[PDB]
């Protein structure tokens, strides 16, 4: 290929005529298409979420968890919420795992 | 040496002349009591002369803040006008220039108990210009940062694609304030140079030479 | 022995005759600055009018500007160099700007020196080619030359009085000192009235001698209040001086 | 008719961004302090420690931490607490 | 969070290099190209009426 | 006839041989030109607004250090630490 | 016609206005384009002055 | 380069009246303006490649110390926020309408050009 | 014939500009086209009155606009009125525009 030149026209016709509201047909369940385009931005933000989080699963949580706890771990490492102990106790799990 | 040719009525001249025209438009010059002809005519160029040049200070001031205000919301960006020292020290530098105009008018000399009161609720206005659009790169960033981790407490603890109608309902919250974001990046950079144009030109105010002699009928 | 090294270094290495030597390569960059230092040096101001002599045909315009002004602050006239200015700027007379043309014609104006073909394309320069608030930027002092040296040569050029009209006003009166502004508005009354053109903004050169009465003469009151009255009758009305307010 | 002229050069930056990169660059690297995380030594100290006891925990933070506050490297051991 | 950085006029002087950048090229880049096609239309349609009353008196072809 | 050397550098055609270049501006000519003519004249409000500002953020940070080494000199000449020791 | 001309125009190849037409948004109308075909039949030099 | 106008009259009046209508249709072309031909790729410039690998250079680094920013899954999970609005917005701005929206923010392009209308400057 | 250099050069420049202004018409064919128009559209840039037509427009003053663009295209007419002069000088006339009462 011409490296500017394929893909380019690949991705024009994946951004125009390339559409899953009308391919996968959906108008059966969707009203418009400006809240296919509303949900797929969410549809969008859920995955890249669940996507970020599954990718390096077993971390223990900057953010603040509400009190809840991910599956089997509860009094882990990663559900610690003093982060000078977890870090503790992920040094002897790693050990370990 | 050699400069690049311009194809006439592309976009981005459209939309600078548009942006341009729009900050001149805010600061008209005054129509004299004259007719303007041959003889009005160097009035004309000096009363534009002693004009300070706020159709270009306030497109210099929008076309650098909507710049810095939208990098914020690419990905992988921060705002530069977030910072502290960026985003007020171009309100400060627009109350200056304001100030360095209007002392100007006379020979560079400042002005019972009544004036420090104008000069308190004048001196805000250099704080209160930057601090406006610090505050608000900084708050509507800062509360993106809050909700985005209360919406990752979900499918962290929760499953992985699973119990979603909890972790939808946040996730558009999510979406709609990065859309409020988009607003208000637009919004601060046109109500700093909508200000700019405000203060500057207070002091935009020369006298009309006009003519001093005539010959009537 | 340093300090007769040095002496000796002085007096055969840095003299005006190898300052002369370098500045042989670009003559009106050398003669332009050279001048406004305030060397005048009329045999050597010699030695530039021969070295730029091949080249006059093809300067810019802001080189031809910078050979007339230096050779206007030297005082030095050669003929044969200013008919090759003036067919560089009536060949090129579209590039020309008023700022730069009317530096020119004071040249042309101290040293009497003119053509036809010249005036006419001087005045096609300003009038046509240039922007008509271009007389608005120039100051009355040079706009004035300009006006005589189109009476002095009898030129009528009604077009070139027209845009050279505009630059006369309250403002461009009032940034001349008093001593300056009164030489001028003698010497633009003077031409108005060699062409009998006595445009709408006649009213501010007269209203700049009749407001400040006390420094002229009788004589040139006289001179001043005939081309009020002839002014008059043309705009088709009185003179009136407006007190502000 | 002159779209084709209009193709032929290319990309192009904006006509001065070279002194706006070297006015950035030059604010950011002409701070006149030291670069934000260390400090200036003598000579002395920087010949006689080894590389890693220059290095301080804070300055190399995990590049995609398990647990919040891990670092790469330890330091100088020999703390005065 | 993060409020003050560590040099409030190293932030300072970087919104007066951005903003006199941006104010030298509109000045001398932008500006020029807005007025060159900006006044070309508008002096073509202030001077039409004129311009061809000007030449209809000229042109000797009637 | 009216032969072309009365529309010599007045009037052209659409050229016929190849696009020529873009007359540059005075302004993108030399920034000497810029600088006098416009930048000085008309903006030097906003430059010597832009110099106050980094003028006085060097104050405040002249005041922000001298408050450093106030209360760094307070406490090694107290018997303290003078920071929280890091953390690691 | 206008709208022809801006379709051919270098902003209408760009990706964003590649499937776009100029007469979409506002459309010639019957005199530019009865015009633009008598314009048409006139850039042959020998028809218009045959015509005229 | 003369001008055309002067090639047409010379190249007009140094032809034969046989050979007149004939040769108009070259004295037309030789003086139609030149519209450059659509040249050959030589695609992505040396200063395109600078744009693309400086910003891959600083998304690649914007992107390194935002995983080491203690707060690092949030600041991860912000670029795919602010990547779905560049997404919803190349399906939601109506592209064509905002092209001719700024053509009439400028008077350049809000009409058409006015001057010159034709039979002031007939020759008969 | 005698004037048809100077009004075919006008039809056929403006023609050129009004069909390509705002499609695709490069800056640096209507500098080629146009030389002075540019030039004097370059000075108002230069000297700071890059907004005149739009102070023309705020003071209201609707025949200096006119002026305003007449004088800007002052230069269509120079091929003309110099070769008029030019025919004036060499049959011992003078040129009529040029004197304040002819
Ligand atoms: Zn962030």
């Amino acid at each position: 290929m011409a490296v500017t030149s394929f893909l380019g026209k690949a991705f024009e016709k994946y951004f125009y005529d390339f559409s899953a509201y009308e391919q996968f047909g959906l108008n059966r369940f969707l009203s418009s298409k400006g809240q296919y385009v509303a949900l797929r931005h969410v549809g969008f933000v859920m995955v890249g979420v669940n996507v970020l989080l599954a990718a390096n699963f077993p971390f223990n949580p900057p953010f603040p968890t509400i009190g809840m706890c991910p599956a089997g771990w509860e009094g882990t490492w990663v559900c610690q919420a003093d982060k000078a102990k977890a870090l503790e106790m992920y040094k002897e799990w790693k050990k370990s795992n | 040496s050699s400069v690049r040719d311009v194809k006439t009525g592309s976009l981005p001249t459209n939309f600078l002349t548009g942006v341009y025209r729009f900050w001149r438009s805010q600061n008209p010059a005054e129509k004299p009591h004259d007719p303007v002809n041959d003889r009005l005519l160097p009035a004309v160029v000096d009363a534009s002369d002693k004009r300070a040049s706020i159709g270009t200070w306030a497109t210099t001031f929008f076309c650098t803040i909507i710049s810095c205000n939208l990098l914020g919301l690419m990905p992988f960006n921060e705002a530069p006008t977030s910072g502290l020292g960026f985003a007020t020290g171009l309100g400060v530098s627009v109350w200056a220039t304001a100030t360095i105009l209007g002392l100007s008018k006379t020979g560079f000399k400042f002005p019972f108990i009544f004036v420090p009161l104008e000069t308190i609720s004048y001196t805000f206005r250099a704080v209160s210009l930057g601090v406006r659009l610090w505050v608000n790169m900084l708050a509507g960033h800062t509360l993106l940062h809050i909700l985005t981790g209360m919406a990752l407490a979900l499918p962290f603890s929760l499953g992985f694609f699973s119990m979603v109608p909890a972790t939808f309902g946040v996730c558009c919250l999510l979406s709609a304030l990065v859309g409020l974001e988009y607003l208000v990046a637009v919004l601060q950079s046109g109500v700093f140079s909508i200000l700019s144009t405000v203060y500057v030109g207070e002091f935009n105010h020369d006298k009309f030479i006009g003519p001093a002699a005539k010959i009537v009928k | 022995p340093s300090q007769n090294l040095v002496s000796t270094f002085a007096n055969k290495v840095i003299v005006e005759e190898n300052l002369v030597n370098v500045a042989e390569i670009d003559v009106p960059f050398w003669s332009y600055w050279l001048s406004s230092a305030g060397f005048t040096s009329k045999d050597a101001f010699v030695k530039f009018a021969e070295a730029v002599k091949p080249k006059v045909a093809a300067l810019s315009t802001s080189d031809i500007t910078n050979l007339t002004v230096a050779f206007k602050r030297a005082n030095y006239y050669d003929k044969d160099l200013f008919t090759g200015i003036e067919a560089n700027v009536s060949a090129n007379f579209t590039k020309f700007e008023t700022e730069q043309l009317l530096q020119i014609v004071a040249t042309f104006d101290a040293f009497n020196h003119s053509s036809v073909a010249f005036l006419d394309d001087v005045a096609d320069s300003i009038t046509y080619c240039n922007h008509y608030l271009a007389p608005v930027r120039a100051g009355a002092d040079e706009l004035a030359t300009l006006l005589t040296y189109y009476a002095k040569n009898g030129h009528e050029r009604a077009d070139l009085l027209a845009t050279v009209a505009r630059g006369f006003s309250e403002v461009s009166l009032g940034k001349l000192s008093a001593a300056q502004r009164k030489d001028t508005v003698l010497s633009a009354l003077k031409a108005f009235q060699t062409f009998g053109f006595y445009p709408e903004s006649i009213e501010a050169v007269i209203g700049a001698a009749l407001v400040s009465p006390a420094e002229y003469s009788a004589e040139e009151l006289k001179e001043v209040e005939a081309v009020k009255v002839a002014a008059e009758n043309a705009l088709g009305g009185e003179f009136v001086l407006i007190q502000e307010g | 008719s002159y779209s084709a002229y209009f193709a032929k050069a290319g990309f192009q930056f904006p006509a001065g961004l070279s002194a706006l990169v070297a006015g950035i660059v030059a604010l950011n690297v002409c701070t006149g302090r030291p670069t934000k995380g260390t400090k200036e030594i003598s000579n002395a100290e920087y010949n006689a420690t080894p590389i890693g006891y220059l290095q301080s925990p804070d300055q190399h933070p995990t590049a995609f931490p398990k647990v919040p506050g891990m670092k790469d490297v330890h330091g100088s051991p020999h703390h005065h607490h | 969070m993060k409020l003050l950085p560590e040099s409030l006029q190293q932030e300072a002087a970087t919104a007066a290099v951005v903003a006199s950048w941006v104010l030298w090229h509109l000045d001398t880049q932008l500006l020029p190209t807005i007025m060159r096609e900006h006044k070309l239309h508008a002096c073509w349609a202030a001077a039409a009426k004129r311009y061809n009353e000007k030449l209809f008196k000229l042109n000797p072809s009637y | 006839v009216l032969g072309e050397v009365y529309l010599k550098d007045i009037l052209r055609t659409p050229p016929t041989g190849a696009i020529p270049a873009n007359v540059p501006h005075p302004f993108q000519t030399s920034f000497y030109t810029y600088a006098t003519k416009k930048l000085i004249p008309r903006h030097w409000y906003l430059l010597g607004g832009f110099t106050f500002t980094i003028t006085l953020y060097g104050i405040l940070d002249g005041l922000r250090d001298s408050g450093k080494k106030k209360a760094y000199d307070e406490a090694i000449h107290a018997g303290k630490t003078p920071y929280t020791a890091g953390g690691h | 016609t206008f709208a022809q001309r801006l379709n051919s125009s270098p902003a209408f190849s760009s990706f964003l206005l590649k499937r776009e037409k100029a007469e979409s948004e506002v459309p010639p109308s019957e005199l530019e384009l009865e015009a633009a075909q008598k314009a048409a039949e006139l850039e042959d030099p020998e028809v218009a002055l045959r015509t005229l | 380069e003369g001008n055309s106008v002067a090639g047409i009259i010379k190249s007009v009046n140094e032809t034969s009246g046989a050979n007149l209508l004939s040769s108009l249709k070259t004295i037309k072309a030789q003086a139609a303006p030149i519209y450059p031909a659509a040249a050959s790729s030589t695609g992505y410039s040396t200063q395109a490649k600078i744009a693309l690998f400086g910003a891959l250079s600083w998304i690649l680094y914007r992107a390194d110390g935002q995983s080491k920013a203690h707060e690092w899954i949030v600041d991860l999970n912000l670029n795919v926020l602010q990547a779905a609005w560049l997404i919803s917005f190349s399906s939601l701005i109506p592209f064509r309408a905002v092209y001719f929206a700024f053509r009439g923010m400028a008077p350049a392009t809000a009409s058409t050009l006015n001057g010159l209308k034709t039979f002031s400057s007939i020759s008969l | 014939e005698e004037e048809e250099l100077w009004l075919l050069t006008l039809t056929q420049q403006f023609k050129h500009i009004q069909k390509h202004f705002g499609i695709d018409l490069p800056h640096s064919v209507v500098a080629h086209m146009d030389p002075l128009l540019i030039k004097k559209i370059d000075w108002e840039t230069t000297n700071a009155l890059e907004d005149f037509d739009i102070t023309l427009d705020d003071m209201g003053a609707e025949d200096a606009k006119e002026q305003w663009g007449a004088e800007n295209l002052s230069h269509h007419f120079l091929p003309l009125i110099r070769y008029r002069r030019d025919l004036a000088r060499k049959n011992g006339d003078r040129y009529g525009p040029d004197l304040v009462n002819g």
